[PDB]
């Protein structure tokens, strides 16, 4: 212990740590399978496979 | 307001139907990388505003800047380029439609075309 | 145009007038303020009775509820000038300056 | 102030404003106006005294005069066209009726007094809801009835807020005063490219509300409302003066900050019309704007002001309170230059 | 080229994450590794341009424009190392930052394809070149010096853009490719003339053009040496290659508007060689001498020749590489008295040989010393002068005349003489300095060997 | 919540409910050298308050980082025995010494609120920032200080003092100038031993005249002799037995108390007033040694960074944090 009072961002917020982890993970799945879908929903459109 | 008011257009609508038939962004598009470098720098700032190591502190906070930007970039780019191509195939429409207005002319080759020479002394 | 829609714009037009040219008191300018209300009211119920806009007949009561709402506002303002200076006059609002 | 009854006033002030952007009807606009205006006095009076007082009394006058003119152009406009729907108005006096009014509530010259004398008066917080929001719904109008807007009457206000705004920033010390005529200026340029391309009008307007953002957030972290409270920041957190300094030069247009995108992209805009002499008077009145940010520059970062012995304690001490995307908004207004060809998707 | 713009926004996170201590080594070690891989950009062919991409494209005059800007970044590294010895890490850290930033956008203006990329990076160029001035010089006057530059260079420039926007609007393209393929003569009209003053304006603020050259030695005085360094080696050199590139569009018109382009000129350069002649402060000497350069070298775009524009290109390197090596000495003894003003050293050569050396073969070089490429620029812009009417010979020679009169009267004043007596704190050259001195001079005679390098396309 | 606010405020955390009717402001005040710092622990231990030691230099240290004392060069610049040793130096370090004690009371006041309104636990402070004046108007009638620093002391500290609720008991404790020289004599410290007659004089006549006056308006107001303040047992029974309801206190309400809380938990804001670009030769100091000295602020070992992102220290999981 080195501080007279103890700091408010002493530990990880775990809660936190977590949801952002999580938020990020989501998003970049979510954006991997939009982009698929996007990918087959244009060749069926257009006709090209 | 140009397009604002094109027939068929559903208000309040980010992405219509009729974008889908166009090709999405690839996820490497040099306009997705600097969505990314811009959320790296925000995150960046946010460590150098609240006195943590720039570099090494927050490093799941700066994750989310990048993900955020980037996610909300690839939208973006997908409604520009739907904007785009509208505009141009409603000139080409038109041009097709107009030719009165839209002629085509005889070409002249260089050798019938006369062009004063002014000379540099 | 009829002369009664005539001198009911040029009513609005004086009290317009009235309240752009401060003399000593805020008070007599919210009563050009609220005058203005008055004179748009009798226009729009003229126009309205006047073509049989049945359904427009609701306007001028919304128009005298916010008329109200700004008379309000106005008094309520006018009380905390007074507090702080004594006096309702327009000169002591000059702190701050352009 | 209690903060419920707080959080209650800044939703009535939104809603007014949505209201407004969303209404096809010229009464629930005049409602929207009126609702806006009456939520928005006591956020300017939150803080109680005497300058707050005077700045909420004037800032009620002259909406309360707008607003009185826009409603007689209202019903100016249904006399001679019985229509209520918003769309190009039928009677030119109504329609320079109208446009004046809203001129008076944006701030145009020479309407513009009021909003140097306001922002002074209120807070850093009330100042910056005041500039965003305040410009955000009347704008909206506008783009709506543009199509019969006078371009003559159009440019000549936006020329006149140009040179208005120049000059007074030019004068100032004071932060506040700084900020509105930063504010007049802007204004000036976007109902400038107005009646030639809504578009490019919304273009500016976000641009400017993210530069506004964040240079009033940096006042509000910093705690400085004139020039030598902001030359002690360098001693404090010299950080935050440099993001300061880089938004500064952003806000006068220096390329390849995001400040240049909107001139350019108007200047472009206005010459594809055949205007060559107004975008150049525009783009050459500029530089006064771009010299009072560089003074205030110099003071806060590129020089080093005495400073005294309290800093001390001050350096001791951390801040407590975060900004809620400060990071985001200077990003944004500074390094989006590349990202110009989006304004297509905001077509 | 993006084998060259990576490597520098790839010395950007290296300054930033080097070491406290090796900062300068870095920086200078990959600066000079940067500058060799641009020595490849002279392998130009005869017919067109190098075509890399729809952005970025390469020309034989901006081929060496670049070699000189990439050599150009090592140098200021090592003056600035030997002026900020106390900064702090962070401050160094943003000094080298804004080299890196200044260096790049220096690059990619020489190498844009399109006026409009072209105007937006030689704008860009002001905000880092205004910052170190106003940061890191040491007088007072340094605010005033920032302020006229900015405001000189932004009054020129903004008619350019919109210039530019409304030629992009009445032809379809700002690309130079098509604009050169696709050019038409310009009407004699009060609207195409105005057109080319807006041009020409922009571009003769930013040479300096005579009467409008103040900010010049405001700025090259009070800025640090790194920014002066730079502003005259390649900042003074935006102006001339923009207006080699624009004039493609300005005929036949040019023929009837330069004229007061053309007096100003060649009798600014007279006025600031005599200023020259009588300046009681050696920055604000080396600084007229600019000015007088860079007049010569606008008759020679003016007159507009394929004689003239070789001897504009060769002036043009000659002179950054000549003004570069002046300011570093002047910087040096300012580091040994902590004064600008000429008189108040003396005997510097016989207190300190090698520098006396160095100051000999720079002043040699500042006034046309054949076969130098300083004379082969200049011999090449007198004799189309010459060809374009028979008194501008007598104009040129007044002026060389006087400029062999102030420099070697510079010479003589610093370095000859009886040194001052209470001035004891002159230590010896240092291993840095001489270094500094020779990579100046060095390539000036390499150059003077393969001269075809530096002479433009119309070689 | 789990930091207080709006949002803890909309939840319905009331500082009226949180008080227990013995949450009282209570400030010893008395002439150099007297019995008020034993009397204040007695209060205190007595009443079950806090107690608050008389806020000198390096206060500020005490409350942030590590509880160890910095360097005079980089906290205050002043020194209490290069004052009494050479009242009226030319550097100024009479007024420097004044203002940074000045802050470093309103600091150690908007402590003692914010413990009181955040525990509900009265506190007992040993001077506050409303005696801290006597010093000031004593410097002055003696020629140490000038017209300019009393007139900027006076600035401060109406925009700082003037947002604070004053104490509820005023406990003050005459002693006769004589015996407080015989006692400082006593004590043997030789630089308080230079303190003049004069001094200790105008001292007394300010907490007399002014201070003394001054605060009788607001709320009670106890005076007691050395042998009354020797026994604090009726100290303690007066204080007990105190009926006032003329204080500000009872006009408090929860907005009053929020707004309150928010601002004392706030210590930027709190000092935001105290560096005023008012430019007195005394507190001014250069750009390079302002720069120098922050530099080796920066430099001091947990002070680089945030409390809880400091290598060097022992702060562990940076990364996540
Ligand atoms: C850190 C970020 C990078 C991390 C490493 C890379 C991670 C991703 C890897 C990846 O996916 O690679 C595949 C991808 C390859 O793309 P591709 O699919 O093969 O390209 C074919 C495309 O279909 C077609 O490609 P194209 O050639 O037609 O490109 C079109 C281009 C055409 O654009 C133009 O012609 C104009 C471009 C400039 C416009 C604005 C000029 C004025 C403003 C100047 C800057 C102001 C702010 C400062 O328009 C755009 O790209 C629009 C945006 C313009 C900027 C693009 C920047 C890309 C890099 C993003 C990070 C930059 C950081 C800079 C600072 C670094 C500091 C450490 O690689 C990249 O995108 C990497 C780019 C380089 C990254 C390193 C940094 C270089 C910085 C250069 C600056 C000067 C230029
Ligand atoms: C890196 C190149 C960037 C190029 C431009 C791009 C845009 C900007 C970058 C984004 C933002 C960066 C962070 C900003 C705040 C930094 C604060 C700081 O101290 O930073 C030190 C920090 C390390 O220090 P630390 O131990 O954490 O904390 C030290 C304390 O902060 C020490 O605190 P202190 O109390 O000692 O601080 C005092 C200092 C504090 O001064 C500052 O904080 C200055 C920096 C912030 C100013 C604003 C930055 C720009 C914001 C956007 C504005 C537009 C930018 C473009 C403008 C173009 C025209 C100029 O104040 C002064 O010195 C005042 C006198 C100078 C004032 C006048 C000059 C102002 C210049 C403003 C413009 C600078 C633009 C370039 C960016 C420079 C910084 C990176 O270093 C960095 O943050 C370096 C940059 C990040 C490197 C990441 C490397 C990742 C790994 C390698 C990746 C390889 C490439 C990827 C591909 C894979 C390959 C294998
Ligand atoms: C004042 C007396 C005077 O006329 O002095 C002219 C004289 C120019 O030399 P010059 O050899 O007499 O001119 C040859 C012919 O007289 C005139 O040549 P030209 O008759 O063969 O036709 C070419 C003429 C075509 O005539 C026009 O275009 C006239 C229509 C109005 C032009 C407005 C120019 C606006 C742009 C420049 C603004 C700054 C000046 O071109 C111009 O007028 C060029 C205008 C820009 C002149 C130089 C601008 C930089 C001045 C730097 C020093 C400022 C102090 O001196 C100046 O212009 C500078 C000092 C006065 C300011
Ligand atoms: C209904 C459901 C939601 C209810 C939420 C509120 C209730 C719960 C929290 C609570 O009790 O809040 C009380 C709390 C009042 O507590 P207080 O102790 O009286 O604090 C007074 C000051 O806020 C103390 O000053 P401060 O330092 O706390 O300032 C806070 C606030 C002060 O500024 C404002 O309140 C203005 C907010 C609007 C800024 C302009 C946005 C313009 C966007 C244009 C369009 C872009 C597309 O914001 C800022 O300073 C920065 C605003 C940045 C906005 C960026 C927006 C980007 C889009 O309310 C607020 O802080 C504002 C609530 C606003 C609610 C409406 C929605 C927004
Ligand atoms: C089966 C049901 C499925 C439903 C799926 C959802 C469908 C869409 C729902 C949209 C959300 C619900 C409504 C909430 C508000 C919607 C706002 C948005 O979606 O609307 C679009 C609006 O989109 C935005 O305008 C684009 C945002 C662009 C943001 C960037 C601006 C570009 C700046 C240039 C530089 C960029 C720098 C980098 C930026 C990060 C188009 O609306 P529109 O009716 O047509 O607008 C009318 C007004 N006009 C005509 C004047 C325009
Ligand atoms: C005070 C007096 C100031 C005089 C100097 C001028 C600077 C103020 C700029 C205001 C504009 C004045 C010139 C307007 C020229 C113009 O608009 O026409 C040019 C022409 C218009 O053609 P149309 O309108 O399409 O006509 C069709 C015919 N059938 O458009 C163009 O070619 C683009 C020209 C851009 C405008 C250039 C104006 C600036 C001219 C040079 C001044 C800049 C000098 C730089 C200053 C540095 C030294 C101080
Ligand atoms: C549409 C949503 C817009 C944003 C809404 C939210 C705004 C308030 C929250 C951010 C406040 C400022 C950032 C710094 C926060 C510091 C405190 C902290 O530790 O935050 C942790 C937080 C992650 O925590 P978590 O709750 O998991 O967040 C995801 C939601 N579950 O980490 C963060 O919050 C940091 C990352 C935030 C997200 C990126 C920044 C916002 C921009 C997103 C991309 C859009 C860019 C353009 C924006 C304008 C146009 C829309
Ligand atoms: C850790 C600290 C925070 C910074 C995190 C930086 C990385 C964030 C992204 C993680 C990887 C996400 C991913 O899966 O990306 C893959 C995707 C390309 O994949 P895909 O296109 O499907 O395949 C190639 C097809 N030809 O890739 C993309 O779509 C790229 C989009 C993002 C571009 C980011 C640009 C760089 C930003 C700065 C990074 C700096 C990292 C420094 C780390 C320092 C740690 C001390
Ligand atoms: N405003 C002030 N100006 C100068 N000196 C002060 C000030 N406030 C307190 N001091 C000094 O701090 C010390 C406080 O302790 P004191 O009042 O003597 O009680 P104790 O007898 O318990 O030490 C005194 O020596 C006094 O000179």
């Amino acid at each position: 212990k080195f501080y007279i009072r103890e700091p408010p961002h002493g530990s990880p917020d775990w809660l936190k740590v977590g949801l952002t982890l999580g938020t990020s993970v989501f998003l970049w799945i979510y954006l991997i399978k939009q982009h698929k879908e996007d990918v087959l929903e244009y060749k069926r459109r257009n006709g090209l496979e | 307001t140009m397009m604002s008011g094109r027939p068929g257009r559903v208000p309040l609508q980010f992405l219509p139907n009729e974008a889908r038939s166009l090709p999405p962004p690839k996820l490497t598009d040099p306009r997705l990388v600097y969505m990314g470098f811009l959320g790296y720098c925000s995150g960046l700032i946010d460590n150098a505003i609240r006195r943590r190591p720039v570099v090494s502190a927050g490093l799941h906070r700066q994750l989310l800047y990048v993900t955020s930007f980037v996610f909300f970039g690839y939208y973006l780019l997908k409604r520009q380029d739907y904007m785009y191509a509208l505009r141009d195939h409603d000139m080409f429409a038109y041009v097709k439609s107009h030719p009165e207005d839209f002629p085509e002319k005889d070409k002249k080759t260089y050798g019938e075309i006369l062009e004063e020479f002014h000379p540099v002394r | 145009m009829p002369l009664v829609y005539m001198n009911i714009i040029m009513a609005f037009a004086i009290a317009l007038a009235g309240l752009l040219m401060y003399r000593s008191h805020l008070m007599s300018s919210l009563l050009c303020l609220e005058g203005m209300m008055l004179s748009l009211f009798i226009m729009s119920t003229l126009i309205i009775l006047n073509t049989h806009f049945t359904l427009a007949n609701m306007m001028p009561i919304i128009l005298l509820v916010f008329a109200a709402c700004e008379a309000a506002l106005g008094l309520s303002l006018l009380v905390m000038v007074s507090n702080t200076y004594g006096t309702d006059y327009v000169q002591n609002l000059n702190l701050l300056q352009c | 102030m209690n903060p419920i009854i707080y959080t209650t006033l800044i939703m009535t002030v939104m809603s007014g404003t949505m209201l407004v952007m969303i209404s096809s009807h010229w009464l629930l606009i005049w409602i929207g106006f009126e609702m806006n205006l009456l939520a928005m006095i006591p956020v300017l009076m939150k803080n109680f005294n005497p300058r707050a007082t005077e700045a909420a009394t004037k800032y009620f006058l002259t909406q309360a005069t707008a607003s009185m003119m826009l409603m007689m152009a209202i019903i100016i406009n249904l006399l001679y066209s019985g229509q209520w729907t918003i769309t190009k108005m039928f009677n030119p006096v109504a329609m320079t009726m109208m446009t004046m009014a809203l001129a008076m509530k944006l701030g145009l010259s020479p309407f513009h007094f009021w909003v140097p004398e306001v922002t002074q008066g209120i807070s850093l917080q009330a100042g910056l809801l005041l500039l965003t929001w305040q410009k955000l719904a009347p704008l909206s109008v506008l783009c709506q009835i543009s199509q019969s807007i006078n371009p003559n009457l159009m440019l000549t206000m936006a020329m006149l807020s140009i040179l208005i705004g120049g000059w007074g920033g030019l004068n100032q010390t004071q932060l506040r005063k700084i900020m509105a005529y930063s504010s007049i200026a802007h204004m000036g340029w976007m109902t400038a490219v107005l009646p030639y391309n809504t578009t490019m009008t919304i273009l500016n307007l976000l641009i400017y509300i993210t530069m506004t953002l964040a240079m009033f957030m940096l006042l509000i972290h910093s705690s400085a409302t004139t020039t030598l409270s902001l030359s002690h920041t360098w001693n404090k957190m010299p950080v935050i003066t440099s993001l300061m300094m880089v938004t500064l030069l952003s806000m006068g247009g220096l390329p390849p900050l995001s400040g240049f995108m909107p001139k350019w992209m108007i200047i472009q805009e206005m010459t594809k019309n055949e205007s060559i002499i107004m975008p150049t008077l525009m783009a050459m009145t500029a530089l006064l704007n771009l010299y009072f940010y560089m003074r205030l520059a110099y003071s806060s970062s590129l020089t080093m002001f005495p400073s005294t012995n309290n800093m001390k304690m001050k350096w001791q001490f951390e801040h407590t309170k975060q900004m809620k995307l400060l990071p985001t908004m200077i990003v944004l207004s500074t390094l989006v230059l590349p990202m110009t060809p989006a304004l297509s998707s905001l077509n | 080229m993006l084998k060259i713009i990576i490597p520098t926004t790839m010395l950007l996170p290296m300054t930033w994450m080097s070491k406290h201590n090796m900062i300068w080594i870095n920086a200078t070690v990959h600066s000079l590794l940067i500058s060799l891989i641009s020595l490849s950009l002279l392998n130009q062919l005869g017919e067109n341009s190098l075509n890399f991409s729809l952005t970025f494209f390469s020309d034989s005059l901006s081929a060496p424009l670049l070699v000189l800007t990439t050599w150009l970044l090592p140098l200021m590294l090592m003056a600035s190392q030997s002026h900020l010895s106390k900064e702090t890490t962070t401050r160094k850290k943003l000094y080298i930052t804004m080299l890196i930033l200044l260096q790049l956008f220096l690059i990619m203006t020489f190498t844009a394809t399109e006026l409009i990329l072209f105007y937006i990076l030689f704008e860009a160029t002001l905000v880092p070149t205004l910052i170190i001035i106003t940061r890191w010089g040491n007088q007072t006057e340094r605010l005033n010096a920032g302020l006229y530059f900015l405001f000189y260079t932004l009054a020129g420039s903004l008619p350019l853009l919109v210039a530019l926007v409304y030629i992009q609007n009445t032809t379809g393209s700002l690309n130079f490719l098509i604009i050169h393929y696709w050019s038409h003569p310009l009407s004699n009209s009060w609207s195409n003339i105005f057109m080319w003053l807006a041009c020409i304006m922009a571009f003769m603020v930013k040479m300096p053009l005579y009467g409008l050259h103040l900010w010049l030695p405001k700025a090259h005085v009070e800025a640090p040496i790194a920014g002066s360094m730079v502003l005259a080696a390649v900042l003074l050199k935006l102006g001339g290659y923009g207006m080699m590139r624009i004039t493609t569009i300005l005929n036949p018109l040019t023929n009837y508007m330069a004229y007061p382009f053309l007096m100003l000129s060649m009798w600014g350069m007279i006025m600031t060689s005599s200023i020259c002649l009588r300046q009681t402060d050696l920055k604000s000497l080396i600084a007229y001498s600019s000015v007088s350069h860079m007049a010569l070298v606008i008759v020679a775009i003016m007159i507009q020749t394929p004689w003239s524009f070789m001897g504009a290109t060769a002036l043009m390197i000659a002179h950054g590489l000549t003004s570069s090596m002046l300011f570093c000495l002047a910087n040096t003894n300012y580091e040994r008295v902590h004064s600008r003003t000429m008189i108040l050293a003396r005997g510097l050569q016989t207190l300190l040989p090698l520098m006396a050396t160095w100051w000999l073969v720079a002043s040699l070089t500042n006034l046309a010393l054949p076969p130098s490429i300083n004379l082969i620029g200049e011999l090449f812009i007198i004799t189309a002068s010459f060809s374009w009417s028979n008194i501008t010979i007598i104009l040129m020679g007044m002026n060389m005349m006087i400029t062999a009169l102030y420099s070697l009267y510079m010479l003589i004043t610093t370095q000859r003489g009886k040194y001052t007596h209470h001035i004891n704190n002159i230590k010896p050259s240092f291993t840095r300095e001489n270094a500094l001195m020779a990579l100046h001079i060095l390539p000036l005679l390499l150059l003077t060997l393969n001269p075809k390098m530096i002479l433009g396309p119309l070689y | 919540r789990l930091q207080y606010g709006p949002l803890a405020f909309v939840l319905g955390e009331r500082t009226t409910r949180k008080l227990t009717e013995t949450s009282k402001v209570i400030t010893v005040d008395g002439n150099i050298c007297s019995g008020k710092g034993r009397l204040a622990r007695e209060i205190a231990e007595k009443l079950g308050l806090r107690h608050f030691p008389e806020a000198g230099i390096h206060y500020a240290d005490s409350t942030t980082g590590d509880g160890k004392p910095l360097d005079v060069q980089l906290s205050g610049n002043c020194s209490l025995e290069k004052f009494y040793d050479d009242p009226k130096s030319n550097d100024g370090n009479s007024y420097r010494l004044q203002s940074w004690l000045y802050a470093s009371r309103l600091l150690q006041y908007a402590d003692a609120l914010e413990h009181l309104l955040s525990t509900g636990q009265g506190v007992v402070l040993e001077r506050s920032i409303y005696s801290d004046f006597v010093f000031l108007e004593a410097m002055y009638r003696q020629g140490f200080i000038r017209k300019q620093c009393v007139e900027h002391y006076n600035e401060v500290k109406k925009v700082t003092a003037c947002e604070y609720l004053p104490p509820h008991v005023v406990v003050y404790v005459d002693v006769p100038v004589p015996e407080i020289q015989s006692r400082i004599q006593k004590k043997g410290n030789p630089h308080e031993m230079k303190i003049t007659a004069a001094y200790l004089q105008d001292i007394e006549n300010a907490y007399k005249k002014t201070f003394l006056p001054e605060m009788s308006e607001k709320c009670e107001v106890l005076q007691y002799s050395a042998r009354e303040a020797e026994d604090a047992e009726k100290v303690v029974e007066d204080i007990e037995y105190l009926k006032c309801d003329k204080g500000p206190w009872p006009d408090q309400d929860d907005r009053t108390f929020h707004r309150l809380r928010m601002l004392v938990q706030n210590k930027l804001e709190v000092l935001n007033y105290t560096t005023i670009p008012v430019y007195l030769p005394e507190i001014t100091i250069g750009a390079h040694q302002s720069d120098r000295v922050f530099q080796k602020f920066t430099e001091l070992p947990g002070r680089k960074y945030s409390p809880g992102y400091n290598e060097d220290v022992g702060d562990k999981w940076i990364w996540l944090k």
